[PDB]
């Protein structure tokens, strides 16, 4: 059943896409 | 009937490895040409 | 019965190592882009 | 043996494919369609192919004191490299594509200003 | 003094007559007689060195039993040209990241 | 020196005769008349294979001469696969550079289309 | 085989750069 | 009590008497005699040690022992049996061995980083 550990990265990893760009509206 | 399957899965780590190296290349240039 | 075994295991190996070479690809066609564009705004 | 006297021993613990000459005679040589692939000698009477999952393909003969032997063909089908389309994977895979083509277009809203 | 070891179906197996003198190697689980012992499974690799001794055919003949197993069960082979593509293009990566990093810092 | 031609999709598995025939071409597989199981022209289809008892030698002989005044025999080692399709250099290919295409035509768009509207 | 539960090591690993991008962001605002 | 010493490689099986010693060792397999004959150097003496290269499991494994030559042959009392299995370039490979690499693969990444961050501050 590792489908689900493919299924975890892809929303984590646009997760951190979009909030390393809101550290430099605020900074 | 095999094991061949296990280097199969072995590699896949690899790939999965580089996406990642190469998605902060990619997020560091465009912030050199955003920050000039 | 053991029909599951590693038959089951290497169908979805396969299926993953063409998805992720494709995602790959997609990096290099950005840095050729992103490196012309350095390139001549920075001389 | 009717002259078909070339066999087959599968179903090795390993993976290899071996091929037997049914008759008796010094100087054992080996055909491979209509033409050579060595030279033979003797207390070692099997030709070795490989592993099944190379599949190995067609068509050998032995050779000995009588004449020209007659051929087999060898087909092997073992897949290793399926992939399924059970309309379950091909939702996956393109869900992949239509999010990283989205994601590399705002990034290229923003490159043009 | 040949010490005839029973491969079972799945299993592995030692048979004697007088009892054992352990010296290393796995325990293994004893059956209901003395001198027949199990030594698991054959994808675990059973290893080590079991003693004996004589019997109603051959008198006083001390023996030694050495089992070594070596049924690979998680066992990887290796492609030499995969592994190539893999670390070359990994060091290409890390240069790029490190210029990455120059371009602001200098 | 005519093979013979083996097609398989799926769990159907259709091997082709042609060589000899022109009557009725039998078969023999571990020397039992096959006679689910396809016939008809000068193939003969299956329909539901499974590896281990479906396997080994076959002969096509035309009409009346015994299954042993043949060329050669054929030996087969298949592993079926239900909704299942195999990967060789062509299709790698073709995908590879189908998908650089398809991107890079829709960047470029977005680029031109920024800058036209800016 | 050896074991399919491996590709858990990837993800965490950089599990733990989401944390910490969410300490520093809540850090300044 | 000196166990056997077997070491695999590849295709390559390799052993050596322990026993003693002092003296030059004739080999003898399931009551065969080989090693020394001189022909077939698939297998092939050695002062100490004994050579088998394409090793097969079927046949090949058994009972093998050692004993120097004069004395007289079958008073040694070591006999080990074997089964392996011997394919080429395969390893044993567990979840810790991968682990490692994986770690230490971001420590030189990581490293790597850091000292050109912290060097270039120089000016
Ligand atoms: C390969 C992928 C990650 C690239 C495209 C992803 C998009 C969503 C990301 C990746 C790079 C990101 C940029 C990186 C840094 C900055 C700094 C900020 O002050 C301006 C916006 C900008 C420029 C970000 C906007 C969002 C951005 C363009």
């Amino acid at each position: 059943d590792p489908k689900l550990c493919y299924l975890l990265d892809g929303i984590l990893f646009i997760y951190g896409v979009i909030l390393t760009a809101l550290f430099l509206r605020v900074k | 009937h095999t094991e061949k399957v296990n280097m199969m899965s072995l590699t896949v780590l690899g790939l999965r490895m580089l996406f990642a190296k190469t998605v902060a290349v990619n997020f560091l240039l465009t912030a050199k040409l955003f920050f000039l | 019965k053991d029909a599951n075994d590693t038959l089951l295991l290497q169908l979805t190996n396969t299926s993953a190592y063409y998805t992720y070479l494709l995602l790959l690809l997609k990096s290099v066609v950005y840095f050729a882009i992103i490196t012309c564009c350095l390139l001549r705004r920075t001389a | 043996k009717g002259n078909h006297l070339v066999k087959v021993y599968d179903y090795q613990e390993d993976g290899s494919v071996l091929l037997t000459c049914d008759a008796e005679a010094k100087n054992i040589t080996w055909f491979k369609d209509g033409k050579m692939i060595g030279f033979l000698t003797e207390d070692k009477k099997k030709w070795n192919l490989g592993s099944n999952a190379k599949d190995p393909r067609g068509m050998y003969q032995c050779k000995g004191s009588q004449n020209k032997s007659k051929p087999l063909q060898v087909y092997y089908r073992m897949c290793q490299n399926c992939i399924e389309l059970n309309a379950a994977t091909i939702s996956g895979f393109l869900f992949a594509e239509i999010v990283s083509i989205f994601v590399l277009a705002v990034g290229v809203y923003f490159i043009a200003g | 003094f040949k010490i005839p070891i029973e491969e079972l179906e799945d299993r592995v197996f030692v048979n004697c007559n007088t009892s054992i003198t352990w010296v290393e190697g796995t325990v293994g689980t004893l059956l209901s007689d003395i001198t027949r012992l199990d030594l698991g499974k054959r994808i675990l690799d059973p290893r080590g060195i079991y003693r004996c001794n004589g019997t109603d055919i051959y008198k006083d003949k001390e023996s030694t039993v050495q089992v070594h197993y070596r049924m690979c069960q998680s066992c990887v082979e290796l492609d030499p040209a995969t592994v190539a593509g893999i670390i070359v293009t990994d060091v290409i990566a890390t240069l790029l990241l490190a210029l990455g990093v120059f371009c602001f810092a200098g | 020196q005519t093979p013979y031609k083996v097609s398989i999709s799926g769990t159907t598995v259709i091997l082709t005769c042609p060589q000899y025939p022109g009557s009725e071409i039998l078969w023999q597989h571990n020397d039992k008349n096959i006679g689910n199981i396809g016939s008809d022209e000068d193939h003969l289809s299956l329909k539901e294979f499974s590896e281990l008892e479906q396997s080994g030698y076959y002969v096509c002989y035309p009409r009346g001469s015994k299954p042993e005044d043949a060329n050669f025999y054929l030996y087969l080692r298949a592993r079926v696969c239900e909704n299942c399709m195999e990967m060789d250099v062509m299709s790698v290919a073709t995908i590879v550079i189908v998908d650089i295409c398809i991107t890079g035509g829709l960047l470029l768009l977005v680029y031109y289309w920024s800058k036209n509207r800016k």
